[PDB]
């Protein structure tokens, strides 16, 4: 949204913070910055991210520091929404503080998450006691308890909070955005009714009221309606938000929200979903229970055990796109690794490996993986230098079976070219066995096979002993060097080593025809051209 | 004026800007000689059309040792010198046969001296061209004594070294079976040539690509 | 297919008509269009009438198997590019023909091939060139031995004119110059191909009056 229609260049459109500014100042990603100065000069209030208005119940009051580094998703409850002196006043606990800002100081005594709820200050002395409450009994739900009774100074109230103790449970916002099975009652609220927050303190209210309820689902569409249900014995969670599984394609027929925004759904950690008796209670226990898988069911031979030696744990630095999905083990144990390869089957693409563990068996944990194979260019035959990177270590791998159809998917060019220097090697396979016509037929099916690869390397590995026929799939062309466009005079570009052997008919480095669009998504970390040892300056004339 | 040549047609063209290997200092020139030391010569600034350039000339370059009084009729020993020869003044010719004897420092012995003008930012292995010719009797106040070979030097990009050889009985006189045996200046001019073969790679030239020039009668001399 | 016919014959030569481009269009009128150029013939690049998918034709309509994919292709390849890809895919004879510098069949080919184990078949070439680094003809002969040169000239799509130029060269006679530069990665760019060529061409000069493979 350009302030004119001139529109010179892509640097003159502008962020929502740096179109309107009346004292506003905006970061470099173009958004508001935390802290705002008042007034021009003056003290500092720390704004919505989205919104350029304050939460002024906050800190609109105390003519005071800057620098708000930790996030006030706590409300400043008005008087209205708040009883005192009900018949229940037991605070849980409050520390004296040392009056320099004390309502500070109870803020970051509540970034734990435990039990806290809310806060009373008292200014009747000059120690200010931050009396503070719990997740307990005490649409348009108040603070339905306070200890005091002559003065009135306000009560706050956490929201959205991550991690939550209500005194019978252990609840944790678990990232997976949708639920597969498992719902007493999903109840809609009005879209001006709650505002995400009093929905949020109802259905944990309502599940830590009730028993066995190991979690709760809750959304917001941008239609404004509010959805809430309360899990018991889901079978498996799935999509989580932070996976590759938008492929940039319409849906199918529904694959994650499967209601066409904000989903989350929370888990009770220490449930007792297994050693939960059938009999008592009968809350639902009913869940299906599918028959067992017969053997002539499924053969399972698409898929390879992989030896977790190979396998080298990067988590720190590593960013494969990927997916989890959630079992549940009330039913599902040594089935899970067939039901995962199923669904490794089930998703054609972006399924080129398999992952199998437990955390601390109320979790099963499966991660659908593309192909993470790291090659070094070293650029041999043997392939054992060709190393996976995985975030943690696994227990249980599986490779899928390579398919090769029967006819080639492109007109494959040969580039001109005989050298790289940024090359990204993803399959080293030795085709030594077979012929030339054959075997290269065999590696252009491999790429095929192949979505990210860019390019297939035929050639002779190693000639100082005879010859290796081998086949190198490329996932990035780089520097391509040493042409016969000059015809071998005044070549100042070094040409290739004397082992590689690249030159003759039927070798000699192929280019997948380019692909308009673009390269696919979830293609490993995006390839970078060979690092200049030195730093060019600008003293060129240009 | 000068356009780049290119093969094919391009959107962004860079390209490192010129060196000179010659040390100017107070706006003159001056060249490292590898055996001997430095050399210190002249800045001239020369206009073509309406254009100008800068060309650092070098006038009074030695190359073999004088011959006088008793290396007359010899050949010619290299002369051994060490310090910063003042190369901004040209020096005389040889003694041509037929000559006014006007009073001058025009025509004399001690006559084996070079004049190299090189352009301000040559090509990096820029041709010679070695012209060899002994002037008449003119009045070398205005410098450049009948050869300024610095405009071919500006207007083709290319170094030029102009030489002096003993012509006449000084340079041809033989007697006898042996050591009076005959071709000094032809032995004046190898040795000019073998200089400008060893030294001309401080100056930007390229000792590979010297091309030889004489004219009217010292071409007769030049094509042995 | 030949066997129709536009429904009105006239007398003498008609003044103009309509190609199979036109005609196939009007047949489909009457979806994907067949988009063709001013004359007779199929434009190399067919793309369906939403611009999501586009491919190779080669004037007659079916289509190059590689060469589908969304939005527009560059680097179209011809019909030497073809077939050449295609012999290393199984297709029988497996000696590649002489292809010019973009993707055209040289007009003057050889097999090059013949009585390889005393039996006339060819040889396979395109496996026989690599392990064994011939560049000299006596070191050729020393190697393989009872092989001889069978030369011809191609039609525009590479058909073997019929009972003409089915010349064999014997491969003894000539003493080879030229032995001291590297392997040139392609038969066509070895030299001993235009030994053949000129050999070849020197034989027709004396026929046909002309030194040449007589065009279309
Ligand atoms: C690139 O690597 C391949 C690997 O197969 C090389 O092929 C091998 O090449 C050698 C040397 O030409 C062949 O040895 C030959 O064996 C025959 C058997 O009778 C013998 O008579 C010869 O004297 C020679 O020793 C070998 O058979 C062949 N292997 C195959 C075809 O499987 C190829 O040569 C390498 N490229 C280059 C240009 O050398
Ligand atoms: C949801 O949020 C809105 C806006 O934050 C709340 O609206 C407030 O309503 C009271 C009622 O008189 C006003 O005095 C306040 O000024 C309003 N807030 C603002 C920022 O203008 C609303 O009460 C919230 N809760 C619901 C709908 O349950
Ligand atoms: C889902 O919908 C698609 C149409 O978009 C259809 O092809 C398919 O058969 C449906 N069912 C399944 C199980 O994919
Ligand atoms: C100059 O000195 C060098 C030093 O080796 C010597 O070879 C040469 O003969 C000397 N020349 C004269 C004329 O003394
Ligand atoms: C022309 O020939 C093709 C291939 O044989 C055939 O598919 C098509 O139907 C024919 N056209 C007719 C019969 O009009």
């Amino acid at each position: 949204t350009t302030i004119s229609a001139g529109a010179f260049s892509q640097t003159h459109c502008v962020t929502d913070c740096q179109r309107n500014e009346a004292g506003l100042q905006c970061d470099q990603n173009g958004q508001y910055r935390a802290s705002q100065k008042d007034r021009g000069s003056g003290k500092a209030f720390c704004v919505d991210g989205e919104g350029r208005r304050l939460p002024w119940w906050e800190t609109e009051a105390p003519l005071e520091d800057s620098q708000c580094l930790m996030m006030q998703k706590f409300e400043k409850v008005p008087e209205s929404k708040v009883i005192f002196d009900a018949n229940a006043p037991v605070a849980v606990r409050s520390k004296v503080p040392d009056s320099e800002f004390p309502v500070m100081q109870c803020l970051t005594d509540c970034t734990e998450d435990e039990a806290c709820s809310f806060f009373t200050v008292s200014t009747t002395e000059p120690e200010i006691s931050c009396d503070f409450y719990a997740w307990t009994s005490d649409l348009r739900c108040q603070v339905k308890v306070r200890s005091h009774g002559q003065d009135s100074p306000a009560v706050y109230l956490k929201k959205g909070q991550g991690s939550t103790t209500t005194l019978q449970k252990r609840f944790e916002p678990t990232g997976f955005q949708n639920m597969l099975s498992g719902l007493y009652n999903p109840i809609v609220f009005s879209a001006s009714g709650a505002n995400l927050t009093d929905a949020h303190l109802f259905c944990l209210l309502a599940c830590d009221r009730d028993l066995c309820c190991d979690g709760f689902v809750l959304t917001q569409v941008q239609g404004g309606a509010i959805i809430c249900g309360l899990l018991s014995s889901p079978s498996v969670l799935l999509c989580n938000v932070k996976d590759w599984m938008d492929p940039s394609e319409a849906w199918a027929n529904a694959t994650c929200p499967g209601v066409t925004n904000f989903q989350q759904v929370y888990l009770w950690k220490d449930s007792d979903m297994g050693s939960r008796p059938e009999s008592m209670g009968c809350r639902k226990d009913t869940v299906p229970r599918p028959a067992s898988p017969t053997e002539a069911g499924l053969t399972t031979e698409l898929f390879s055990p992989v030896d977790l030696n190979q396998v080298i744990v990067n988590g720190n630095q590593s960013l494969s796109s990927q997916k989890h999905w959630l079992f549940k083990h009330l039913f599902s144990a040594q089935q899970a690794n067939l039901w995962c390869l199923s669904r490794c089957v089930q998703e054609h693409s972006f399924c080129q490996l398999a992952e199998i563990t437990e955390s601390a068996s109320l979790y099963f944990t499966c991660t659908l993986y593309p192909e993470a194979q790291v090659c070094d260019d070293i650029m041999e035959s043997n392939a054992q230098g060709c190393r996976l990177i995985l975030p943690q270590m696994p227990k249980a791998l599986f490779r899928k079976k390579v398919i090769l159809e029967d006819k080639v998917k492109n007109f494959y060019t040969r580039l001109p070219f005989q050298k790289l220097m940024g090359i990204s090697i993803r399959n080293k396979v030795p085709m030594s066995e077979k012929s030339i016509s054959n075997g290269f037929f065999e590696c252009e099916r491999r790429c095929d096979a192949d979505p990210c690869c860019t390019g297939f390397g035929f050639l002779n590995v190693s000639q100082l002993k005879g010859g290796e026929v081998t086949c190198l799939t490329l996932n990035s062309l780089g520097i391509q060097m040493c042409s016969e466009e000059n015809g071998g005079a005044w070549r100042i570009l070094d040409c290739g080593s004397p082992d590689i052997e690249v030159h003759t008919y039927p070798f000699g480095w192929y280019q997948k025809p380019i692909a308009q669009n673009n390269a696919p998504s979830f293609c490993p970390l995006v390839v970078l051209p060979s690092l200049t040892e030195k730093v060019s300056l600008d003293s060129w004339q240009s | 004026n000068c356009r780049l040549l290119l093969r094919e047609e391009a959107t962004h063209i860079y390209r490192k800007p010129g060196i000179s290997l010659l040390s100017y200092e107070a706006s003159v020139p001056s060249v490292p000689i590898s055996t001997h030391g430095r050399l210190l010569g002249r800045s001239q600034a020369i206009q073509v059309g309406t254009s100008w350039k800068q060309v650092d000339q070098f006038l009074g370059v030695p190359y073999a040792a004088p011959p006088l009084a008793e290396r007359r009729f010899q050949a010619p020993e290299p002369l051994n010198w060490t310090g910063s020869w003042d190369a901004s003044k040209p020096r005389a010719s040889c003694w041509q046969p037929g000559t006014r004897t006007s009073t001058s420092p025009g025509v004399s012995e001690d006559c084996l001296y070079l004049n190299v003008f090189i352009p301000q930012n040559v090509a990096p292995n820029a041709s010679v061209l070695v012209f060899f010719h002994n002037t008449m009797d003119r009045e070398e106040s205005e410098g450049w004594p009948a050869i300024d070979g610095s405009f071919l030097a500006a207007v083709g990009n290319l170094i030029v070294v102009t030489a002096s050889y003993r012509v006449g009985v000084f340079g041809f006189l033989s007697s006898g079976s042996g050591e009076v045996s005959g071709n000094w200046g032809l032995l004046d001019q190898v040795a000019a040539l073998t200089w400008v073969q060893t030294h001309i790679r401080g100056f930007g030239g390229d000792p590979r690509r010297v091309s030889l020039a004489a004219d009217r009668g010292g071409a007769d001399v030049a094509s042995i | 297919n030949g066997s129709e016919v536009l429904g009105s014959r006239q007398p003498g030569r008609p003044v103009a008509c309509l190609s199979f481009c036109q005609l196939q269009k009007q047949q489909i009128l009457l979806s994907y269009l067949p988009q063709c150029q001013d004359s007779g013939d199929y434009a190399p690049v067919q793309c369906d009438v939403q611009q999501v998918q586009c491919w190779c034709v080669d004037a007659e309509g079916m289509e190059v198997y590689g060469t589908r994919q969304l939005g527009r292709p560059k680097r179209c390849p011809r019909s030497c590019e073809i077939r050449n890809r295609r012999l290393l895919h199984g297709v029988g004879d497996k000696s590649p023909p002489q292809c010019s510098a973009e993707g055209e069949f040289m007009p003057v080919q050889c097999k090059f091939v013949n009585t390889t184990d005393m039996m006339i078949f060819d040889l396979v070439h395109s496996y026989n060139r690599f392990p064994d680094a011939f560049v000299t003809f006596s070191s050729f002969q020393r190697r393989f031995p009872e092989v001889s040169g069978y030369c011809h000239c191609a039609d525009s799509q590479g058909r073997e004119l019929a009972e003409t130029g089915l010349e064999l060269l014997l491969d003894e006679i000539y003493d080879t110059i030229f032995a001291g530069l590297d392997l040139p990665s392609t038969f066509t760019e070895t030299t001993l191909y235009r030994i053949l060529q000129r050999r070849f061409l020197a034989v027709q000069s004396v026929i046909s009056g002309r030194f040449r493979c007589p065009t279309k």
